[PDB]
Formats: structure tokens, sequence, C-alpha cells
């Protein structure tokens, strides 16, 4: 089983307030809240703060996260994580008795996650809750 | 859930023949594929609280239908025909997967790539797309009223018109999208349309209707035992204006 499908919590990050980042004298810029034309590009990748006006908000779209393929001769469930669908069985059950199964895919077993874009222009990815 | 519904509906019909001894023909009634269509449910979830873990749940929309698109054939049996002996096969296609013959069927002939797809020549069923706008009373000041997909099979076809309040209470699935035309690839979003399985307007006819409540009857009545109705209304309809009676 993959991680990424018992995981049912949305990990986040809350940025530092302005009362602890002026003890904090070693790279405050997380705390400050950067415009559009700033980023730059070694901001690749960091955790920076982005203040505009959103505009054009999407509607709430499911996302997969886990794809899970119950095959017909064998049953078993393939698991595939995102970041093509699997058409040919990787169980040993499939490969002994030469016998390559259709995989089909589960919609009750994959794993759903919400997804919204959002524009402030640079596109914002909401996930979670 | 379903599935189990069609099979208990089909031995229930059994033993009420048994219990009545009639003379019917009980090959005809067993053949028939009852279907049950559920409806006015208590989840009566909208467009925008569509959470993503309702994957393949049997939700009641309350929406209005926009417009109307013509019935697109749908093949439910394929039909395969030999091009050399003229041998005629009838393949049903399970989970969207056409398993077309590699070999031929008769002993005389046994040639691979040989049989042939006749589309002419096959059993398609109906299946219509409706685009339901959701209901201008439940979306709140400031937002825009979004669309979503129905997907009508059976004989529930040509019966929603545009601007026609239904109640829509069917399941809630989804079909992934390419990328490419030409790739096998698919992206990472999900087309998510609302399988129609009963039409309840607000074919066939409502027998009665449930709403409100009994005990809100009795003071409806106590009102209008009252002689001052017309004078009772006419204050209700607009505290804040003066006069103008």
């Amino acid at each position: 089983f993959p991680p990424n499908l018992t995981r049912r919590y949305f990990l986040y990050f809350k940025p530092l307030s302005q009362n602890c980042a002026r003890r904090y004298r070693k790279k405050a810029i997380s705390s400050k809240p950067l415009s559009v034309r700033q980023i730059k590009g070694d901001f690749l990748g960091q955790l920076i703060t982005v203040r505009g006006i959103i505009t054009r908000v999407s509607d709430v779209k499911p996302a997969v996260e886990v794809i899970a393929y119950t095959c017909d001769q064998c049953g078993y469930e393939v698991f595939q994580e995102v970041n093509t669908p699997l058409s040919e069985c990787t169980s040993e059950e499939c490969s002994q008795n030469q016998t390559k199964g259709q995989l089909f895919m589960s919609t009750r077993a994959s794993k759903f996650s919400a997804f919204q874009e959002c524009k402030i222009s640079l596109n914002i990815h909401v996930n979670g809750t | 859930v379903i599935s189990i519904m069609d099979q208990t509906i089909k031995d229930c019909m059994v033993s009420l023949i048994v219990d009545n001894n009639l003379d019917y023909d009980l090959d005809e009634i067993e053949t028939k594929f009852y279907k049950v269509r559920p409806y006015n449910v208590g989840s009566c979830k909208g467009m925008r609280e569509l959470n993503p873990n309702d994957i393949d749940k049997l939700i009641n929309l309350k929406g209005l239908v926009l417009r109307s698109t013509p019935v697109i054939p749908d093949m439910k049996v394929a039909f395969f025909k030999c091009n050399v002996c003229d041998h005629t096969m009838a393949v049903e296609i399970d989970r969207g997967v056409i398993q077309e013959p590699a070999r031929c069927e008769r002993i005389d002939c046994n040639e691979p790539n040989s049989m042939s797809l006749i589309h002419n020549r096959c059993s398609f069923a109906d299946k219509q797309v409706i685009k339901l706008q959701e209901t201008p009373d439940f979306v709140p000041d400031g937002q825009t009223p979004h669309s979503i997909s129905l997907c009508v099979y059976d004989e529930l076809v040509d019966s929603c018109r545009a601007g026609d309040r239904i109640e829509v209470t069917g399941t809630f699935r989804s079909i992934p999208i390419r990328a490419n035309s030409r790739q096998r690839v698919l992206k990472s979003l999900y087309k998510t349309y609302v399988d129609v399985v009963h039409v309840k307007k607000v074919h066939n006819e409502v027998e009665e209707v449930r709403q409100i409540t009994d005990q809100d009857l009795a003071k409806i009545r106590e009102v209008a035992a009252r002689e001052d109705l017309y004078s009772l209304l006419a204050r209700s309809i607009a505290p804040s204006i003066y006069e103008l009676e």
C-alpha cells in the first residue's frame, strides 16, 4: 500500500508573523509580503508570500492521486501514484499462467483530492481543505 | 446496491406468480431485466458541495435544465462477420472493452485477422447529454452559478426540455480525459458526470407529493378560519412600508 493512500490529512505551512520576524535576523524574506514582479529566478521552490487580488476563481475539481487498477482474472489492485494508464497486470499470477488480464480502473478504490485554480498574473493551485 | 435490488425484485416477481397460480408464460417474465430507479433521498447536496470523497454516490440534485443535446448512440453488443466464410458473430461489450476475436470460430475457416466489424448490425443504446444549471435560490450572493453534465439512458430520454425544474437523483461517476486525440495519455483531471437514474419534475407520472408538514396544515386552516385574513396578510407582506393598504 502506498503511503499517500492512507494520508487523509493535508499538511500546511503557516508563515511567521511580524512579531517573531523582528527577533530573527537570518533571512527574513518569508515573512515579508512580496509582489509578483519581485519573484526572480532564485525563488523557485521557496516558501514566499504573494499579495494581490484573486481573479478568475474556478470551481472545485476532484484531482486523483493514487489510481488503483482492479484486474478481472487474478483480481489484484495495482496502485500507481500521479505526480499513461496501466493496461497489463504486473502481478505474479498473470505472469506465471501466461494470461495477461485487462486492468480495469476502479473509481471507488482511487483516492481523489480537491483542486482549484486561482489567478492573483500568477496561477495559484489550492489543494485540500 | 442497485445491482442487488435488480435481483431481489426478480425473485419477488416469481413468488407472486406461484402464489396466484396464473396461466402465464414464465419464460417471458424471467428474461425481462427489471431496473430500480431510486429518487428523493436525504443527501441533497448541491454542485458546490461536491466533495471528492463522494465518488460513485447517489446524490440528489435540484437544478434547472439549460440546453438539450440530440440522442447519441452507444454501442452495447458488437457484431462481427468473416470475410472468407461469412460467419456472423455477436460479442457483447464488457466495461467498454470490445474483445475482438483473433481467429474464426469455424473449423473450415480458422484464419487469423479475418473478422470484419459491421457497425450497422450492432445493438446501440440511447444516450442523451443534458446541461443542468444551478438553482439561484441556493447560490450565495456574489457568486456565479456553475453547470454540470448529465447522462440519461434507458427509455428516460427526450423527457426534459429547456426551462423545466426537475430533480436529478443519480450516481456521481467520473470519466478520465485524454491529453491528446492520437496518444493514449491521460490528464490529472477527471471529468465528472452524474448518471441520471430517475427524473422527478417539480414518461410515467407523479402519484402524490408529501411536502411541508401536516402539523403546519393545522396552523394554515387556523388562520383561514379567522375573518381578518385580508388584513393580516396585507401587513405581513410589507411591514417596513406604512400605509399603501
